[PDB]
RNA sequence: GUUUGACCUCAAAUCAGGUAGGAGUACCCGCUGAACUUAAGCAUAUCAAUAAGCGGAGGAAAAGAAACCAACCGGGAUUGCCUUAGUAACGGCGAGUGAAGCGGCAAAAGCUCAAAUUUGAAAUCUGGUACCUUCGGUGCCCGAGUUGUAAUUUGGAGAGGG
RNA sequence: GUUCUUUGUAAAGUGCCUUCGAAGAGUCGAGUUGUUUGGGAAUGCAGCUCUAAGUGGGUGGUUCCAUCUAAAGCUAA
RNA sequence: AUGGUGAA
């Protein structure tokens, strides 16, 4: 070759890259419980059977719980705004619990929300307050 | 030679009626970018520390106006004659005549732009109005229908 | 496939050619040529010759009437 | 004249590709849960094969939603139709069994 | 809105209204250059349904081509050479003469920051779309390449040279078949 | 001849409901 | 085709509105006169030659019949 | 008396071999009417109403290798389906055509349809060729020399 | 107002910020296109939807989420491999040319517009400039933009409310 | 893993009930002149003439039935 | 034959 002949001849050197070992021994990255329980001497499919978890959901072409309990372990384990709360205080002190009067009201209930909207927000308000 | 739906324009609204139309329309300016921004900072300074009805303005998008006529919500519709693609607005006088919404062809597209905070508008419409200008609006409707529509009933004909 | 409606079709569709001249008809009914007697039906040898004779001898029936 | 000298090479390529996908998609089984489908044409109708994707109907009958189905790794097809009754039953049972097996981790 | 009315108005092309617009514009476009920039698309409904937004970065070049290879693709190729920084998106017919045909080809500036942002159009910035018209990757190019789905397009679906090279070169395995 | 438009229109061309966004302040 | 293409009051309105505002094309201008003079028979002949297929020319002449009848009377 | 017209019509999809047959027979028939295109059946009667044609030849096209020709008459014609694998013509025929009504009726059709009326629009006085009609293996064979 | 002012259009500049050319070219995408040679002379078949030439890309390209294939107890984006198969089919049936659906596998991922009004408020973006935690954020000014920029929707429907 | 901040009557999702509900044209197609193929239902494309429809339109199967939704675009392996 | 270089 023309260009390769110069690169071998020059005193610049070549951008030598040794990256063939890393193409096989790939570290697991996305789960810490797996990161501890993964034998790199074994293959992909062999590591899955060792754990318990399925490696393939289809019937595979060709031929052929210590860890899974720890995954079930990690499976065992919103408020309202200041204006919204203060606005609900105005409605409750005015009417009480008359939602029909509350939604036919114009001065306090400006955005013409339904009975179901106002009462739901009042239930959340009655949890944080009286 | 012009096909009758073209040159249904150019037979536009006259001097005095157009002046009176803008006497109405210039009352109903949309709130400009600067004015709107300063109002919301006034709202920010007030409402953060310690009611209003719907404000009337002119409606000015071509899609918005073609919605409003046939809604039907438009009362007066102003239409510019000078449009770069004329075919954009040629159907619009016919649409207004069909739905029975009073329309007027105004002269000058930039003339519509002045009342509306834009460069050009091609179409402008006044959907709703304040109570004081209601009688004045309806009088202008009759004024436009007498001057524009009744004088040029033959505008659908003659090349 | 019934032959009742077939004969009803012979009533309405068919035109009487015998009332008119051979000029108006222009169709030689080359009868007595059954053509089931043709040898080698899959080789196409006698089928060529017997049809060619059926076509050419039909001209001489029309030739006198022309 | 092309020769496939790289038959051994490309199997090692494909295996290492699956190995990377295993490393990156750590607990998940590399491929999506595909349906069970009856093949077309008189010749092959006796054969029952892996289909492309389920359906909105099969997903809805299983007890989950279409957009959510894809996030849990169920392949969903929208152009496929549920004409057969036996195929519909087999796929619904396949999903319900799959839903008993899955363990969807929390987002916290 | 109006785009339904325009859509239907553009159907009746030889009708009185649109006939008159043709004979005025055909004269006007002959006064101007062969390749020149229109400020706004004359058929804006068509511009939209071919992917034009009236924002900074979109350009509508008007182009003139001779009558009697395809003319639509030639129209796009001519503007590609003149406006090299731009990327051809789509083109459409506007007007025609006995001698010439006119197209209003729509372009996008990939260099303009209003396009490098929004995700609906930032795909055109990717270097794989340099001269889409010079490779027949536009609407009319893909049409002339015979690329659709069906029995009709069997010999020219995924590259007519690709299917030829596949069919007329011997393939041999390690363990021979 | 302004033939179709002489018969003047009555209901609007749609039937779409108008949303609550066109009432309570925006 | 569950979503085949229902009537849609708006689309019907727009099509008929444009149908009159545009006017008539030169072949149609000839065609409507050809209906009134030479009958519907010869009208279908010219329309079939002008357009592609006869199935197009049927609905076309039928549309012309609707236009003429509605114009003169109402 | 013999005043008739022929009407060669075709369905979507005709080329090479079949269009050789359509175009050359349209050339050989001086009273032929070459039409653009058709797609389906009931319409064909109204096609005859246009040109006052006394005959019709409809080329239907189905399973990609075969051929399906439909021959019929204008007012109340009984159609017969087929499956085959500009001078004044002379029309030769067969004995086995007259053996049954099945072949006698199609003989009548082949006389005035595929032949010619003497008072044709493009009728030439000089003769050139013959028309061979005969039956072998339940099918017809036609060659023009 | 025989002034003046809106726009639209055409200009301008050694202004500010950019960008396109050329090289390489095995692969890919387009465009253009021979002849020696094969059947007997050569118009097709045949060299050949080749070689040369021209234009354009990338790490791949192209293709792609059906206006698809089918005729079945239906399949379900595309690409590639195995097979279908030297089969259907075409070819002075001859030099011969030569698929495709199905099936097995490789790899798998879907979505964005245009479409009916934000109209109780262009909710959007460019640029300049001032700072900041600078592949950017924020304030302010400017321009674009209603001949429609944002949000909401793409038939798998969807939206309005309850 | 470790924190610092999360807000606004904010942003969705799901089931039921109620009222509506627009999807691309000098394009589809038609005739013809060339190109493309081994393409028999000129396949595909281009040139030129004319040029549609919305209980629509395209493609296939023996009188109906099945199948998709063109004329806009993006996308790894 | 394709493409190029030279030339009373």
């Amino acid at each position: 070759s023309v260009r390769k002949r110069k690169m071998n001849r020059s005193s610049v050197g070549k951008a030598t890259r040794r990256n063939k070992d890393k193409q096989r021994k790939i570290n697991i990255q996305s789960n810490p419980i797996i990161a501890a329980n993964w034998d790199y001497s074994l293959t992909m499919a062999q590591n899955y059977k060792k754990l318990g978890l399925r490696a393939k959901l289809q019937t595979p072409a060709g031929g052929k719980e210590t860890e899974v309990v720890k995954k079930l372990e990690e499976l065992a384990s919103r408020s309202q705004s200041e204006r919204e709360e203060e606005w609900l205080e105005k409605l409750y002190k005015k009417h009480g619990d008359d939602y029909k009067k509350m939604f036919f009201d114009k001065k306090l209930n400006i955005y013409q929300q339904s009975e179901g909207d106002l009462k739901r927000r009042l239930l959340r308000w009655k949890k944080r307050n009286g | 030679k012009v096909p009758p739906t073209i040159a249904q324009f150019q037979y536009t609204l006259d001097r005095n009626t157009a002046a009176e139309t803008f006497k109405l329309f210039n009352k109903y300016r949309p709130e400009t970018a600067a004015e709107k921004k300063e109002r919301l900072t006034k709202e920010a300074a007030a409402v953060a520390e310690g009611a209003s009805p719907k404000p009337y303005a002119v409606k000015y998008g071509l899609n918005h106006v073609v919605a409003l006529i046939e809604n039907k919500k438009a009362k007066l519709v102003l239409i510019a004659n000078d449009v770069d693609p004329i075919e954009l607005v040629v159907f619009l006088p016919a649409l207004c005549k069909k739905m029975g919404v009073p329309y007027a062809i105004v002269k000058g597209k930039a003339r519509l732009g002045t009342l509306v905070n834009q460069k050009t508008s091609a179409v402008a419409a006044l959907t709703e109005v304040r109570a004081e200008d209601e009688a004045a609006l309806a009088k202008l409707v009759s004024t436009i229908d007498a001057n524009f529509a009744d004088k040029y009933d033959e505008v659908k004909k003659h090349w | 496939n019934n032959t009742k409606a077939m004969k009803h079709a012979l009533e309405r569709v068919q035109l009487p050619w015998k009332k008119h001249s051979f000029q108006e008809h222009q169709s030689v009914t080359s009868e007595t040529n059954t053509d089931e007697h043709i040898k080698d039906i899959y080789d196409d040898t006698e089928r060529e010759l017997a049809f060619y004779k059926q076509s050419l001898d039909a001209v001489l029936v029309a030739r006198d009437e022309l | 004249v092309k020769v496939h000298f790289d038959q051994a090479g490309k199997k090692v390529s494909r295996r290492n590709a699956r190995a990377t996908r295993a490393a990156k998609i750590a607990p998940r089984p590399l491929d999506l849960l595909r349906p069970v489908v009856r093949a077309p044409t008189v010749k092959y109708n006796r054969k029952v094969r892996a289909g492309r994707g389920f359906t909105l109907a099969e997903v809805k009958a299983a007890g989950l939603t279409a957009a959510y189905a894809r996030t849990i790794g169920i392949a969903v097809d929208h152009r496929r139709q549920n004409r057969n009754q036996e195929i519909f039953d087999a796929n619904v049972q396949r999903l319900k069994e799959y839903q008993s097996k899955i363990i969807v981790f929390p987002r916290n | 809105g109006a785009y339904k009315y325009l859509e239907e108005l553009q159907r009746k092309k030889q009708s009185d209204v649109l006939r008159f617009l043709q004979r005025v514009r055909v004269w006007e476009y002959r006064q101007k250059n062969v390749i020149h920039r229109a400020a706004r698309p004359t058929r804006p409904d068509k511009a939209r349904r071919l992917g034009y937004k009236a924002k900074q970065g979109f350009v509508i070049y008007r182009v003139r081509v001779r009558r009697g290879r395809s003319l639509r693709a030639t129209a796009e190729e001519r503007v590609g050479r003149r406006a090299a920084n731009l990327r051809v998106l789509n083109s459409y017919w506007v007007n025609q003469d006995s001698t010439y045909k006119y197209f209003e080809v729509i372009l996008v500036d990939p260099q303009h920051k209003a396009i490098r942002r929004d995700a609906r159009y930032n795909w055109i910035c990717d270097p794989v779309h340099k001269h889409r018209e010079a490779r027949g990757l536009t609407a009319t190019g893909k049409k002339s390449r015979g690329i659709n789905k069906g029995h009709k397009f069997n010999n020219t679906k995924a590259g007519r040279r690709k299917t030829w090279k596949r069919q007329n070169t011997l393939s041999l395995w390690r363990y021979r078949k | 001849i302004d033939w179709f438009t002489r018969h003047e229109e009555v209901m609007p061309l749609t039937a779409v409901p108008e949303p609550k966004r066109r009432f309570v302040p925006s | 085709s569950y979503k085949k293409g229902a009537a849609s009051n708006r689309t019907k309105f727009v099509r008929s509105l444009v149908r009159e505002i545009a006017g008539l094309s030169p072949y149609e201008r000839r065609l409507i006169d050809l209906i009134r003079n030479s009958g519907e028979k010869r009208a279908r002949k010219v329309a079939k030659k002008r357009l592609g297929s006869f199935t197009r020319a049927k609905a076309k002449v039928e549309e012309m019949n609707n236009i003429i009848a509605a114009s003169r009377r109402h | 008396m013999n005043k008739q017209r022929t009407l060669l019509i075709s369905s979507r999809g005709v080329n090479y071999r079949h269009r050789h047959l359509i175009q050359d027979l349209s050339g050989l028939l001086p009273h032929s009417r070459k039409e653009p295109k058709l797609d389906t059946l009931q319409q064909l009667n109204e096609i005859a109403e246009l040109y006052n044609c006394n005959n019709v030849l409809f080329f239907e096209a189905r399973k990609h290798q075969d051929l399906y020709l439909w021959l019929s008459k204008p007012p109340n014609g009984p159609t017969i389906k087929f499956y085959i694998q500009g001078s004044r013509p002379v029309l030769s025929f067969d004995q086995r055509f007259e053996s049954s009504p099945h072949y006698q009726l199609i003989k009548e059709l082949l006389v005035h349809n595929f032949g010619v009326p003497p008072n044709a629009r493009k009728s030439k006085p000089f003769i050139d060729h013959v028309m061979s009609f005969s039956i072998v293996d339940d099918k017809i064979w036609v060659r023009t020399y």
